[PDB]
């Protein structure tokens, strides 16, 4: 009911990579539903590190309705936020702008 | 009881070999960390996370489902035996939804 769903779905299968090369393209489409399925499948392979790297994408791109998803895929914050990893939060040009500069 | 969404028993009869990744909680009261995910067609399936408490009764059969229904009935038996302490309804009352 959706060709928009179907569109995305077809270019997610099509696209027909691991997960954390289909999320670099989700969160950039900002379409929160199809990341919830045709990624976030039930078994779908989700290597560590980039997973990592990509909750660290997922803060500076301002996807804060990805963010809570990843936090119900288990990236716990403790575990997530390294020192230089809230270095490269604070270290970042991506997003909005601001003051800081 | 995601959708209770506050504050809660939940027993659960099962087999052992039925669930999924059996290997991965070998440990005896030990915390195996369950990551919630499963194959997407997988033989042995997980049991519901937020479900709390289970029996998995490992009958030396990996996988075979089908191996609690008697242990359903002599739990739910002795219980309604058990004498509830408020004793007006004699023994703990089962109510089978």
């Amino acid at each position: 009911q959706d060709i928009d769903l179907a569109i995305l779905t077809a270019l997610l299968k099509g696209a027909n990579a691991s997960a954390p090369d289909q999320l670099s393209l989700a969160l950039a489409w900002n379409r929160v539903d199809i990341a919830r399925s045709q990624i976030f499948i039930y078994g779908q392979q989700w290597p560590v590190g980039s997973l990592e790297q990509a909750m660290l994408d997922a803060l500076v791109l301002d996807r804060v309705d990805f963010v809570k998803l990843l936090i119900e895929n288990g990236v716990s914050m403790h575990r997530f936020l390294t020192i230089s990893r809230l270095e490269e939060l604070y270290n970042t040009r991506h997003g909005p702008s601001n003051t800081l500069y | 009881l995601k959708d209770h969404a506050s504050k809660i028993c939940t027993i659960g009869i099962a087999p052992w070999g039925i669930v999924e990744n059996q290997e991965d909680l070998i440990g005896r009261d030990v915390v195996r960390p369950y990551q919630t995910m499963s194959n997407p067609m997988s033989k042995l399936t997980v049991l519901n996370s937020m479900h709390s408490h289970f029996i998995l009764a490992d009958n030396g059969t990996t996988g075979k489902y089908g191996a609690e229904v008697k242990l359903r009935r002599q739990l739910e038996k002795h219980i309604s035996l058990q004498k509830i302490n408020t004793r007006i309804g004699q023994g703990v009352p089962v109510v089978a939804l």
